[PDB]
């Protein structure tokens, strides 16, 4: 595997690679942070042909030129002026005009912003090990708790959560700096181990905080709360605790996967619409009952339903016409979490599993199931099954990493998998991630 | 209307309402994080004012390194704090 | 000479080659790094009939 | 006299972009070949090729794979956004 022998001819020159480096850090910031018809007109409209996207177009790095691709307007341009380097400018990548190839194997290049630091960098710090370098490792049951490790391999396997814990956000502020009396530490320690080299070391340190106090569902609940506790303890003063608590907090968890609903319950003679409700959520739970489909369910979740309130009278108009009750999304998160309600408790004491196969896309669209649309589709990431009895079961999760492979985590068992596969599982939780809002 | 229609021009009624790549750099210092493909104004009704967003989160694979000296996966913007 | 079937065409030719050529770079040049940082790089191991991990193992 | 050709589909192009319509074709594409998997299809048929030939090298890649990826968008994909598109250049153009 060999690496563009045009750009190591200019790294030999020590102020050429600077101005190389500044110039890749200034495109990429402009891309980052121009508006549409900004980055449009200026960098997507090609310096010859004056089209918008003529294909790809690439912003020069030894001058302003831009140059469409479909009518090789940049290679006109590094054959005429001998500018050989262009950036993609739909993805910032560095493309060679004499390799006709881009070139994406260069540490230094891929992580430019580091320019200032890089021999210490390079020297100090590795790139990550082939094994670890998805963070992809079975976690050994060792008593019923296959429940806490498929919920843990999807929030490890979390995009959100993976930049929040190797950012070091947590391990920065928190007070009490030990995995095994916080929670937190411990998440991080784990993501230490699957991603680094220090593997149930750090899983092994969760039940000992999980000794300080089956349904996969019940923890997830559990062990985000614990997250968002461990922010609110490193909090400077009782000021921001009560904001935290009662207002708007601004956690990894509160800002990931919090949404909130709109409860209407409307009186059907006379409008009053007063228990009308905003209540947070951080997932949903859907009935699946004679349902063949999600969005079957969601539509359910979502339609006119009449409330059945004996012996009701309108506190505003006396009508025993039973209330109109409708859920809507009012705020939806970045991180949708869907739950099957397959456990049916029974009055009769015992439970039910749901055994239903619901069928539910690889992209999903909310733009119906908000309330007052235009497309807003998420990316299906994460699911955590169940397999057997409501008494004696195992649950197995599924995670989509990097570049779109799709694995099956079976306690200490780790195995690839097809998408084509995974879409037919008998799905319990569902973790969707936002991918395009229109 | 008509596809096969040779275009003259723009309507003159249109026309009434109307180079570096480096020249954008002082607008962009005063641009906030934009996205190619969510829509703000809809970012602002739909999800919470607050929220993060990680555009096209798995289309490459978490940047990091990984720390000779203790083993821990740094962010690229970790880095430099975690050895100075 | 340019019509609206052309230009609309042409539009949305754009478009589809752009992002399609956006697709494959990054699929490219993630390869390509992959393959320039592990030298011995083994892809993750796959299985038809369900029994063995990504190292071709079991329990 | 006659029009450069080539001015005024930039113009063309231009206007689009500056009403806003631009964004909204762009992103009512996007969010079509999203949902109907084409997205998901054409980084896999890039795999398939960079598998078959051997090679990484992009331009080679591009080569086979995009005259596949175009063919692969749907009818109903193609025709919807031709037809907002030509909606949209109804309102910008004249037309002899
Ligand atoms: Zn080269
Ligand atoms: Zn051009
Ligand atoms: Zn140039
Ligand atoms: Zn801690
Ligand atoms: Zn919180
Ligand atoms: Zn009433
Ligand atoms: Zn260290």
């Amino acid at each position: 595997m060999s690496i563009c022998p045009h750009i190591q001819q200019v790294f030999q020159n020590e102020k050429s690679k600077d101005g190389v480096l500044k110039t890749c850090n200034a495109a990429r910031y402009i891309l980052n942070h121009s508006v549409p018809k900004e980055k449009f007109l200026n960098t997507m409209k090609c310096g010859t042909c004056h089209e918008i996207n003529s294909g790809a177009t690439f912003m020069c790095l030894q001058c302003g030129f831009c140059g469409c691709w479909n009518h090789s307007h940049f290679l006109s341009h590094s054959k005429q002026i001998g500018h050989i380097f262009g950036i993609n400018s739909n993805n910032g990548l560095l493309f060679c005009f004499k390799c006709e190839d881009y070139i994406g194997n260069i540490d230094l290049i891929n992580d430019a912003i580091l320019a200032k630091y890089w021999d210490d960098v390079c020297t100090k710090t590795m790139v990550p090990s082939m094994e670890r370098r998805d963070g992809l490792s079975g976690l050994i049951n060792m008593g019923s708790t296959c429940f806490m490790s498929s919920i843990l391999q999807c929030l490890i396997h979390n995009p959100y959560f993976i930049r929040h814990s190797m950012s070091q956000i947590h391990s920065n502020n928190c007070k009490v700096r030990s995995p095994d009396k916080c929670f937190s530490c411990a998440l991080d320690k784990i993501v230490h181990e699957l991603y680094g080299a220090l593997r149930q070391t750090g899983f092994i340190y969760l039940l000992t905080c999980a000794w300080k106090i089956q349904d996969a569902h019940e923890f997830w609940q559990f062990i985000i709360n614990q997250i968002h506790q461990s922010y609110v303890l490193d909090l400077p003063n009782a000021k921001e605790v009560s904001r935290a608590n009662n207002k708007q907090c601004e956690c990894i968890v509160h800002t990931v996967f919090e949404g909130s609903l709109e409860s209407s319950i409307v009186c059907p003679g006379c409008q009053n619409n007063s228990k009308t409700t905003i209540d947070p959520f951080l997932d949903l739970s859907l009935d699946i009952k004679d349902k063949k489909k999600l969005y079957e369910c969601l539509d359910s979740f979502h339609k006119k339903e009449q409330l059945k309130d004996f012996n009701y009278h309108c506190g505003e108009c006396n009508s025993t016409q039973d209330a109109i009750k409708q859920l809507g999304i009012h705020k939806l998160p970045s991180v949708l979490v869907l739950q099957l309600k397959r456990f049916e408790h029974l009055l009769n004491g015992s439970n039910r599993k749901l055994d239903d196969f619901i069928e539910f896309p690889t992209y999903l669209n909310m733009k119906n199931y908000c309330s007052t649309v235009p497309d807003i589709i998420y990316e299906l990431i994460g699911i955590v099954s169940h397999k057997g009895t409501v008494n004696e079961g195992h649950y197995i999760a599924f995670c989509k990493i990097s570049g779109g492979q799709w694995f099956k985590f079976n306690d200490s068992m780790v195995s690839s998998i097809s998408q084509e596969e995974v879409l037919k599982e008998q799905a319990y939780l569902l973790f969707y991630t936002i991918r395009q809002v229109n | 209307r008509s596809g096969d229609a040779e275009i003259k021009g723009i309507k003159p009624k249109v026309i009434e309402e109307y180079d570096s790549w480096k020249s954008l750099m002082s607008s962009a210092k005063d641009t906030p994080l934009q996205y190619d493909h969510m829509n703000r104004e809809s970012l602002k009704k739909a999800f919470n004012p607050n929220a993060q967003l990680i555009e096209d989160p798995l289309d490459k694979p978490i940047q990091y390194r990984v720390c000779e000296k203790c083993g821990k996966p740094l962010a690229l913007t970790a880095i430099v704090d975690h050895l100075e | 000479t340019i019509t609206i079937d052309s230009i609309s065409n042409g539009i949305l030719n754009n478009l589809l080659t752009t992002l399609i050529q956006d697709i494959v770079a990054r699929e490219t040049t993630q390869q390509q790094l992959l393959k320039t940082r592990y030298p011995d790089l083994r892809s993750y191991y796959f299985d038809p009939n369900g029994s063995l991990d990504i190292n071709g193992l079991q329990k | 006299m006659t029009m450069d050709t080539a001015q005024l589909k930039s113009q063309i192009q231009q206007y689009l972009v500056e009403s806003g319509n631009y964004e909204l074709i762009s992103n009512e594409l996007k969010a079509r070949l999203l949902q109907e998997g084409w997205v998901d299809k054409v980084k896999d048929l890039t795999k398939s090729e960079m598998n078959i030939n051997e090679s990484t090298n992009f331009t080679q890649i591009l080569s086979t794979v995009e005259p596949k990826a175009l063919e692969m968008v749907s009818d109903s994909t193609r025709e919807t956004v031709l037809k907002q598109i030509r909606e949209f250049l109804e309102e910008i153009v004249d037309t002899q």
